[PDB]
């Protein structure tokens, strides 16, 4: 019960954000090759 | 630091925003030569390309500071791809045009707080204060 | 002399040319360093998300059993 | 306490945080000997003159 | 590369001589291709010098390193 | 292996001392010096081994 | 007794994996700017 | 006096005259953006293998509550 509502509803949490690194970096480095190159 | 507040509660008051800029002697040496004057004069405006163009003409007056904690900023204190100059005068003969550049402040407003930046017309690095109530090529050319 | 004056903006036009090579490629360069520091500072500036929500989610599983 | 200023060459050189951009460290031999090939290539390869 | 100092004196055909060496087929992996002769010669001449040099490097540090116990103990008999 | 490239030379130009600060020229104030770097210095040549 | 094996054992292999990305754009991009830059 | 004022006048042409040549080459430009994408690649192989880790953990998680 409980442990269905922390255990992944937190990983939900975790895995939605840790894409947004990868995300981050695709706008930005692409950013460079439009912008300063 | 006073200029700033002086600013907002006269000029700040005729203008919306306002982004706080201490500017190095290393920085001035561009400009002027062989002098060192105070700078009360010196005139800040705005210049943007491509799209349209105007300059407001303001004064920030400028005092040589002691006031850093940190030994490295002993010195004067007075869309982005675009320019502001300062006219600096004195009582005698001696006019100089300075340029500072955007995406050295926005970048550069991130948190004494200061931060170094770069020139981009007369490469120096530059420092900028955040206080707590706060196509690139042909842009430079045209000038 | 009238043909000397075609070979001064000759000069004139090589030197005005090499200004702008010079200046472009050191803007460049500078400009692409500072970019360098900004992303950086970008993937920096998430970590430190990913490091607050990794906590937060730690800290809440220390509450799991005071939830259960 | 004075402020320098170091020219190498061309280039000036003024922070700290800028000290291997323009300035290299090159560690003790059993160390280094990871490198090497690129040790010998930019020898042949790399423009020094620039 | 503007001005170099004129090359050093010395004898020639190290590669094609009469001792062999180990390092001599990895040094079989570079080849003209491209270049002029001369170019050619003189960079894999310096390409023997680094390999020779690797090697001086390599038989020095396993000379430096010492003699074990075990072996002067097995020294009695 | 560790063996540097070709020597330089490079300039450190710094400020002078406090006490001797006052010019109206701020170029004036540094003073300058150019180290020799992976360099070495020598004697005199002979001829033979020129 | 076994999920405190589980649930703080492969918490730390995955945070110590993320440091990992976190370092080597550290020495990537400090890389590009002393070698090419 | 004229003649000094030639003879500096000449060796100014000397100098003044030497100081024209420069110099810029293309192929920096094509490796810097070369690096760019070999970075990406590599960024990109890390990411998915931290994320194959991540959803394992997950499976792990499910399959040792059967061991209490």
């Amino acid at each position: 019960s409980q442990a269905s509502r922390v255990l992944s509803r937190f990983v939900s949490q975790l895995r939605r954000k840790l894409e947004r690194s990868t995300h981050r970096l695709i706008a930005d480095l692409e950013r460079l090759k439009f912008l300063y190159l | 630091m006073d200029v700033h507040i002086d600013n907002q509660v006269l000029s700040g008051l005729g203008t919306p925003l306002l982004v706080h800029l201490f500017v190095p002697d290393t920085v001035m040496a561009e400009l002027c030569p062989n002098r060192v004057p105070n700078c009360e004069g010196a005139w800040c405006q705005t210049l943007f390309s491509d799209r349209t163009g105007l300059t407001r003409v303001c004064r920030v007056f400028a005092a040589r500071g002691m006031l850093p904690g940190r030994p490295s900023h002993r010195g004067t204190f007075t869309n982005p791809f675009h320019v502001a100059a300062l006219r600096f005068y004195d009582e005698g003969g001696l006019v100089g045009e300075l340029q500072i550049y955007y995406l050295s402040l926005f970048e550069g407003a991130k948190r004494a707080l200061v931060r170094g930046i770069a020139h981009i017309f007369s490469p120096h690095a530059l420092y900028v204060v955040t206080y707590p109530e706060l196509s690139i090529l042909g842009a430079p050319e045209r000038e | 002399s009238p043909e000397a004056l075609e070979l001064a903006e000759r000069e004139a036009e090589r030197a005005r040319s090499e200004r702008w090579d010079r200046c472009a490629q050191v803007l460049k360069n500078r400009l692409l360093r500072v970019e360098l520091d900004g992303i950086m500072r970008d993937h920096l500036a998430r970590a430190e998300e990913i490091r607050q929500d990794l906590d937060a989610v730690v800290a809440f599983s220390d509450g799991l059993e005071s939830m259960q | 306490d004075r402020a320098p200023q170091i020219i190498i060459g061309n280039e000036v050189y003024a922070d700290t945080l800028a000290a291997p951009q323009f300035i290299e460290r090159v560690g003790n031999m059993d160390e280094m000997a990871a490198q090497f090939v690129a040790l010998y290539g930019y020898r042949v390869n790399g423009d020094h003159d620039h | 590369m503007a001005r170099r100092l004129p090359k050093p004196t010395l004898q020639g055909r190290l590669e094609a001589d009469f001792p062999d060496s180990p390092l001599l087929p990895k040094f079989q992996e570079l080849n003209q291709n491209n270049l002029p002769n001369d170019v050619f010669r003189e960079a894999q001449r310096s390409y023997l010098v680094f390999l020779t040099s690797q090697f001086c490097y390599e038989e020095y540090v396993q000379r430096t390193f010492g003699v074990p116990r075990r072996q002067r103990a097995i020294d009695k008999r | 292996m560790t063996c540097p490239t070709f020597t330089r030379a490079v300039r450190v130009s710094v400020d002078n001392d406090v006490t001797q600060q006052l010019a109206p020229n701020p170029a004036d104030k540094r003073t300058e010096q150019t180290v020799l770097v992976n360099g070495l210095v020598a004697f005199a040549f002979s001829e033979r081994t020129r």
